[PDB]
């Protein structure tokens, strides 16, 4: 009985995480910038 | 097994990007700090 | 009768064969997981 | 001869219960390596 318990308890607390990883995962994927300005400041000059 | 052996590759070419960037972060130690 | 007997214990015969495949791609799984597993904690320190 | 035969039939279940959890928390581990790669991924991005 305990090694069924806790087997489980790790089947919920991994799903958990594996949500979190793919919390994470989504995060990321959808997430020079600092130089056009400066090429147009000079271009304009 | 098709599946699981693609997991399986996707670790190996993983493993190589993590070799990779194990030199790079002994290789990455400077280029921000040149500048900085 | 017999084609289908014969076929039928080769059912189970190649399932617990590619059972225990399964098993194996399993354990090459997780030992490349603990490969890049090993890398990423080296470079932790680094 | 019966109680014994229980005796080893919960003992089995105690057996493959430990290998469900070895492949279980095995998954779990990729689980939150998984997480910090990728929370290390946001952060970047």
């Amino acid at each position: 009985a305990t090694y069924e318990v806790q087997i489980r308890q790790g089947h919920d607390l991994n799903e958990k995480k594996q949500h979190e990883v793919g919390r994470l995962n989504r995060e990321h994927d959808k997430l020079d910038m600092s130089r056009g300005p400066l090429e147009a400041k000079r271009n304009n000059l | 097994t098709t599946i699981i052996m693609k997991h399986n590759t996707f670790l190996i070419f993983e493993i190589n990007h993590l070799k990779r960037e194990k030199k790079k972060i002994l290789e990455d130690k400077a280029k921000m700090l040149m500048q900085a | 009768e017999k084609l289908v007997n014969m076929f039928k214990k080769s059912l189970q015969k190649d399932n617990q064969i590619h059972k225990d495949d399964k098993i194996r791609i399993m354990k090459d799984n997780v030992d490349l997981i603990r490969e890049i597993n090993t890398l990423r904690k080296s470079i932790k320190d680094i | 001869q019966g109680n014994m035969a229980a005796c080893r039939n919960l003992q089995s279940h105690i057996t493959k219960l430990n290998q469900e959890f070895q492949r279980q928390q095995e998954l779990l581990y990729n689980a939150e390596y998984q997480i910090q790669l990728m929370e290390r991924r946001v952060a970047r991005a």
